């Protein structure tokens, strides 16, 4: 794009916006009434520092050549360095605040404060997990006891492909035979007077086989046998016999 | 008059789109087939398509169970269906809110 | 990852981290070292995981991989023990990111559609997951197991 | 829609301009593009 | 949409004349065919699960595309790409009852290239799988339905190349 | 036409078409032969129906064509006569489709609104329909007759 | 959306790798970084109104386009691009917290250039204000997160231009 | 909507100007012709159908186009078209009221032209029907509000061309 | 382009008529004031060199879009902005001199505000800048060409907000 | 530009085929009328601007369009849409030739539309005149080769429609 | 077009900054690797044709895209795409020289898409033949001059895709 290259990113101008109160500093009138002080070197008075003192060449000649004696590299830095140039107060531009430095934050490599840490994590996210898990194993239990008690074996869910799918999953998995179609699309049916009529025997009445062959099927009150299912009595219906025509049958209602 | 006469003026239309559309609604005493197939006629029309590509299977699980057993109407069920995690996944994450 | 699951949640409702957010996504962060430390030990013992839980799905479903089961014969029960190890993979990911978006949004979405249309039976799958399960517990500490099979748990529950 | 019904698509024709921008929505398929169909409307000179 | 009797009748009305023995002769044709088109139609309705699962294991069940990296490699994918497969079949049994394409032209094909495209999903790919379905189904009914939905069948695998 | 309304309804519910569906469409392909032998029938005898319609007609409402009626003139009693014409051929139209659409779609939607705006009393062109419709049946069997009448009779109804 | 750990994850699932070395490199990179990125969160959580009051004050508020022909002049233009100034502040507070620019391609970015041209939102006022909002935000959060907030302030601004 | 004491507010409100002595005679002029306008609109009101119908009578009644094949044969398209028209001569009547063709713009013909476009709709047999309705209305309210009329139906015209 | 008597004439000829009463009165008023625009002309090509300057000086000279970071920071841009003003001044000289602002729209005004905004250049203080060229413009030439080249500035200046 | 046998061989050689019974039905279709074809070309080139003068002598001489107002009104519009229209007269001759109208698509309709609506051309008008051509070259030719052109005609018109 | 050097004293110029010590960084940075980049330029324009041949031999030359039907089956376009591959490795070459894809922005990738799409030219497979490339570049030039070089080639990529 080339060298002198305008970014309404790099454009720190009120020339979009109309502030014509904002220049820069032209007059030595401009510093008592307008203009407060540099914020960096490079925008210093030239010759000067950024408070206002002339420059010096910043580095001196190293008295005391010496390894152990002597400046060098393994030297502890003197407190009134930092006191010369004034960082030591806050309202100064090189005040440090090291209370929001990467360095204040803890290390992660030690051991203490990750196993401090992950029992903190797990204590959170145990309910959540938890309750998860439990909707899922709800949302099957669900479906298992309406695919045994005849929704998905609906013609109009039998004519879709994943209905179909659904239906051989529900026999391959041995919950419930769905009736469907033969290849030719005539419907299937045991007893040939009426359609979809499939057989019994033998298994619609056996318990503990709801959702046979799924893995730790929970379905009703698992955790215990089940009453023992006696009632061989007859009470008398008072009000409420179901009152049928005399000398006659009902065909059909 | 030829085909490219014809298939202009045949096209010339808002469409038969229009006059091609069934709508659902609950009537009086349905069985529970019928409440499923509009269950997911809904689904079509909040999702665009049927739910079973995009979803694992126990999300709107107990919203399904709830209406074919007749507790909330197709209203209820149409905005527990638009504040499911299923719609803020397709619909609301990968978008602007304009 | 429970950062990103924050973030979502919190976008909807047009509002910053609460504290409690930002708490949980601090001690998230504490605890990664040990969650790497897990997924290590589970990703590089992934051949003995997958061997012993095919072993003991296969004596447990027979069935699968008798004549003319669905995997029958040598490629079929080699594309199996792949699925198996795609799984582990997936457990591992879950585990370093603290959360089953991973593993939900990467082979549990529209699961059983997939095995319908391939013709295997879901209920095998979830056997030899909770096989893997076990063997792969048995090689962690307690507390490290139990939070392991913490995602093992959830996809045999999304696998039902 | 009332309470019994599910909403369908509603071929409109006076609210100016809903007609087109309600067959470009239903006409495109999921995920068809990332276009944002109505970004606003154009401005009108005034308040 | 309008089947081959809506097009006739169409034709006949965009000149104000009545139906003259040309629209006879595609009415008839029509009416002879429509009893093998049940005959299909409800073939394919009874085996549209096998056929795409025979069509999927022929065309694109081992190659790399299911592979990692491939354009169908998760669940979500896979299963995606079945129901785009269903959606396929049903719309050519469709235009095969109908006698006209125009259900798959306003249903189907219209802006289906552009949304494969800016989704990524393989074109070549998705016609192969398309006339490996095409094999599958022609087989299941017979030689004359075959050709049949095979006229539908191409004219999807025309409309998406 | 009886196939495409069968696949509309049966479009909105998400499914196949139900057997009943496809025994109607079978049923309709097998009597298309006699539908286009009544089309040719009533198709080809248009001069004296519509002829004769008109002469029922202006019998029967003598003011639409009495000195300032809308029909009051040649030419206005020409374009009447097109407009009944028109009808015979929607009617033909819908004797092959199999159903009203053919006729409702076009000349039935807005034909209210249309009448109402050219000042035409609409109860005439349901009078002269009726003529038509006596006329027409007259060169019927009686089965035919019947089956023919049904879309008069639609006719007549969609423009009360 | 997808943050740094999905990125990676993301990395390497695309080619059938476990995670190796790089990946830990990187893994580790952020984990380190997170607590920091939590406590700057916060801050900015505590502080959105007044960091959004100040940026405006020191952009736009006494310049021309607050007075009458201005783009804000009347309330309800005032009231709406501060609504703007704050979902900019949260959506980059999101992508500082995930460490991905994902979610502001996908939820800020996308359309936005439109909305503003066919609205006549002055584009260059806009990014001014932001960059005033980011010279705030550092300022408040300190140097290290000041330049992550940065990285997400800089990214809308390029978005944007 | 800006009528032209609406328009004229908002040029001097976006000056910060008060209304100087071209506002007082720009709003001198409007409260000139209110009366005429509303004794035009009321007029107008009262013979809406049979401006219409002459319209159409004296443009496109005879024509080809409402012959088979014509765009407006059918009994839905001609109800169609009639309702149109009213719609133009309705929102002519606000314009002429409001003295300011802005609600034609906002309410009318934004979007216009490509939903005729899409439709398949004849745009010069639009105009000229336009045209014929602009005649009878000129005609039914004397010179000065046809005029005034006139200005709004070849502005909707123009907006449509 | 066309001029006061090219529109008059144009006007005339669209109806089919004879310059009348009217056309012959606004002929006759360009006729009056043509030597006062050939004046006013001649006076603002001997000064454009010293207009743009003061202009220039008058309105950003010394703020902060001179200045590094400003839009007209580099010498190219400098240079490049006053070739601009160069072209607003002798556009409108030829505006003033046609009594016609068509010029204006088909030859400066077309695609301008579209080129700024790709480019980046502020809006606000070209604008600006037009207005002090309006000021020394006016001053030099004295009242009546003042206010006649006033009004050519100004519509450059609504053309471009 | 493809004929109808360089449609044919693309067909064939698009899949690898060798020209089969299909290919060699089309081209003996083609090879029947070709001597019709060049017939009819020959006399349609000794006639063209008798024909072009009489369609436009039924079709737009006398109406409104041709007078002061009108489109077409100077003697400039004039000569350039009976230039328009001998243009129209030649491209369906070729197409005639070629038994394929992907000329028109190359060297007509593209971008026709969209000069005629920057210029201001009525398309109803055009389509109108074109219309009328049909009839006087139908005429002229015969039945047979009225009915080959007239398919070429109605392609240029809905093409421009 | 701007390389490393070029954007660090873009990035310095544009605060009216001396290049200070994190300038002085990214410019030590680009020196050291520069002789590696020269090395690995030549090595580059030594070998160009024997890597786009086997590049196209390992991702295309046996797929269907080759035969009847494909986009690249007549000479013209097999000859077409090889030139669409050598400008892909020479621009690749210039931005790993300067290291900045600026170059790929200005030269390459500005109306790419929109041209490829125009054409028909499938997007897919242009980017794995530019990632074939990519492997025998790597493979050619060694580690770290094709991790620099697959820098650009993925650039490209991303910027197609
Ligand atoms: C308030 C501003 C406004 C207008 C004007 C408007 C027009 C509009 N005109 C329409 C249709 C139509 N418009 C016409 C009109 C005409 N046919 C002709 O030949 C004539 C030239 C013309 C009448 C002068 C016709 C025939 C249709 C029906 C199209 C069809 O059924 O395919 C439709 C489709 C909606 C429907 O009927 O279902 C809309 C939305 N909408 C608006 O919001
Ligand atoms: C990352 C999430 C993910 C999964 C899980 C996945 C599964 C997946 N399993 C497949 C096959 C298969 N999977 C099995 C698996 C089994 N057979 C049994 O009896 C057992 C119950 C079960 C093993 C535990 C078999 C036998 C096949 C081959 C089926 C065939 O080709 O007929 C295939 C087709 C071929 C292939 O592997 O590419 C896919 C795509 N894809 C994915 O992206
Ligand atoms: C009724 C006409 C019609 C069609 C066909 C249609 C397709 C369609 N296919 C989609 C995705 C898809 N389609 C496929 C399909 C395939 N992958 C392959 O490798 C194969 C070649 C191919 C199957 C043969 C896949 C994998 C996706 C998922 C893309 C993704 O998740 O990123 C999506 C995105 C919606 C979503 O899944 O969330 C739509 C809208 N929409 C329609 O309205
Ligand atoms: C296909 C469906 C369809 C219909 C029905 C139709 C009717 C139609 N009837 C018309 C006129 C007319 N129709 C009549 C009819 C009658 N006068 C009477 O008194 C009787 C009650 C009645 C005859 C039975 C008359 C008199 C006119 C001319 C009215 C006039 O010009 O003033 C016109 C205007 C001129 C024309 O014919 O083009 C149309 C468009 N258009 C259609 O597309
Ligand atoms: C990076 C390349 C570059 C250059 C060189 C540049 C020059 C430049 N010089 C200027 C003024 C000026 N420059 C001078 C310079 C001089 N007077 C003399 O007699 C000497 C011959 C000469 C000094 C050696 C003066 C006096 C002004 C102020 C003129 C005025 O305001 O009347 C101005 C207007 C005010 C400002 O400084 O912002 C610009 C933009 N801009 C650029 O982008
Ligand atoms: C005849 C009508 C007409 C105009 C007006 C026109 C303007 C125009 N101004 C341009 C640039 C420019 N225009 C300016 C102008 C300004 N900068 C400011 O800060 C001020 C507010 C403003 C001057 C008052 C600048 C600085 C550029 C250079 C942009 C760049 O180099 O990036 C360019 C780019 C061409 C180039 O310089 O290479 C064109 C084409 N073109 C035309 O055909
Ligand atoms: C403003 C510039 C301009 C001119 C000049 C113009 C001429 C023009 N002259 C015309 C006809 C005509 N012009 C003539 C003229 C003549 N017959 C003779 O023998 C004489 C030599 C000559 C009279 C001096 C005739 C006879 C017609 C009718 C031709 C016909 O309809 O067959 C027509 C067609 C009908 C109509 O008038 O609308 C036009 C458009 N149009 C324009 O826009
Ligand atoms: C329809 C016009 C047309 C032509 C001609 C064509 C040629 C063509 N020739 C090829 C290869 C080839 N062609 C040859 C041919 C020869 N070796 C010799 O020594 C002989 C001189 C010559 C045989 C006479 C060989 C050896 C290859 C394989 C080169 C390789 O893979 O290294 C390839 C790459 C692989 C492939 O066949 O798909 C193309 C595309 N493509 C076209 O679309």
């Amino acid at each position: 794009s080339g060298y002198g290259d305008y970014s309404y990113s790099t454009d720190r101008t009120k020339g979009h916006v109309n502030q014509y109160y904002v220049d820069k500093a032209r007059s030595r009138s401009d510093w008592g009434n307008r203009n407060v002080l540099p914020a960096s070197e490079g925008d210093a008075v030239l010759g000067r520092t950024a408070k206002g003192a002339v420059a010096v060449p910043e580095f001196g000649i190293p008295q005391l050549d010496d390894p152990v004696l002597g400046f060098g590299p393994d030297s502890m830095v003197d407190p009134r360095i930092a006191e010369a140039d004034g960082a030591v107060w806050r309202w100064d531009a090189g005040f440090v605040d090291e209370s929001m430095t990467l360095a204040s934050c803890a290390d992660i490599s030690d051991e203490a404060v990750a196993d401090e840490a992950f029992a903190k994590f797990r204590g959170s996210v145990l309910a959540e997990r938890g309750a998860m898990i439990t909707k899922a194993e709800s949302a099957t239990a669900s479906v298992i006891t309406s695919l045994r008690d005849g929704l998905y074996s609906g013609e109009a869910q039998l004519l879709t492909a994943s209905g179909q799918r659904l239906a051989n999953v529900a026999g391959q998995e041995k919950i419930a035979t769905i009736s469907g179609y033969t290849w030719d699309g005539q419907p299937q049916t045991e007893i040939p007077g009426k359609p979809f009529v499939k057989s019994i025997g033998a298994m619609d009445y056996m318990d503990g086989v709801e959702g046979g062959d799924v893995v730790a099927a929970k379905v009703g009150a698992f955790w215990k046998p089940k009453a023992p299912k006696e009632v061989p009595y007859k009470r008398p219906m008072g009000a409420n016999t179901p009152e049928l025509p005399y000398n006659t049958v009902p065909r059909l209602v | 008059q030829n085909l490219y006469s014809i298939k202009y003026k045949v096209k010339q239309g808002v469409s038969k789109l229009r006059d091609q559309q069934k709508i659902f609604e609950t009537k009086g005493s349905l069985s529970k087939d019928a409440y499923l197939s509009i269950f997911q006629a809904a689904c079509r029309q909040i999702f665009e398509r049927d739910i079973s590509t995009f979803v694992i299977g126990n999300e709107i699980e107990n919203i399904k169970i709830q209406f074919i057993k007749g507790q909330i109407s197709v209203k209820e069920m149409i905005n527990a269906l638009g504040k499911s995690s299923v719609y803020l996944k397709e619909f609301y994450n990968p978008y602007p809110n304009i | 990852s429970i950062v990103t699951k924050s973030i979502v949640n919190a976008d909807a409702e047009a509002r910053y981290l609460s504290p409690g957010e930002l708490d949980r996504i601090k001690s998230f962060v504490l605890s990664g070292q040990r969650r790497l430390r897990i997924a290590q030990t589970l990703t590089e013992n992934r051949e003995r995981i997958v061997k012993q839980g095919g072993q003991q799905l296969f004596q447990r479903r027979p069935d699968v991989v008798s004549p003319g089961g669905n995997a029958y014969g040598e490629e079929m029960t080699a594309t199996c023990l792949r699925d198996l190890d795609y799984y582990l993979r997936l457990v591992t990911y879950g585990i370093i990111a603290g959360d089953v978006t991973p593993i939900e949004e990467i082979g549990l979405v529209g699961v059983k559609e997939m095995y319908s249309a391939l013709g295997t039976p879901i209920s095998g799958v979830a056997e030899g997951i909770r096989c893997m399960k076990d063997v792969a517990c048995s090689l962690l500490s307690g507390e490290d197991a139990a939070e392991v099979g913490f995602y093992f748990d959830y996809t045999l529950a999304a696998m039902q | 829609f009332g309470e019994v019904r599910v909403p369908f698509r509603r071929f409109p024709t006076l609210p100016a301009a809903n007609f087109p921008n309600t067959n470009t929505l239903f006409d495109k398929q999921t995920k068809q593009n990332s276009v944002v169909i109505v970004p606003s409307f154009k401005a009108i000179t005034g308040n | 949409m309008q089947d081959a009797i809506t097009s006739v009748i169409n034709a006949a009305d965009v000149q104000g004349k009545y139906l003259d023995a040309n629209s006879v002769e595609k009415l008839r044709g029509y009416f002879q065919t429509g009893e093998l088109r049940v005959r299909a139609a409800a073939t394919i309705a009874a085996n549209a699960a096998t056929i795409i699962k025979e069509a999927v294991a022929k065309s694109l069940l081992y190659s790399d595309i299911t592979r990692p990296g491939g354009n169908m490699y998760t669940t979500r994918r896979y299963a995606a790409c079945i129901r785009d497969l269903d959606y396929y079949l049903r719309y050519a049994t469709y235009g095969m009852l109908a006698g006209d394409p125009s259900i798959l032209d306003e249903r189907v094909l219209n802006g289906l290239k552009e949304t494969y495209n800016s989704l990524g999903v393989p074109i070549g790919a998705t016609i192969q799988a398309i006339q490996a379905m095409k094999e599958v189904t022609g087989s299941l009914v017979g030689s004359d339905a075959g050709k049949e939905m095979g006229l539908y069948f191409d004219y999807i695998c025309s409309g998406l190349s």
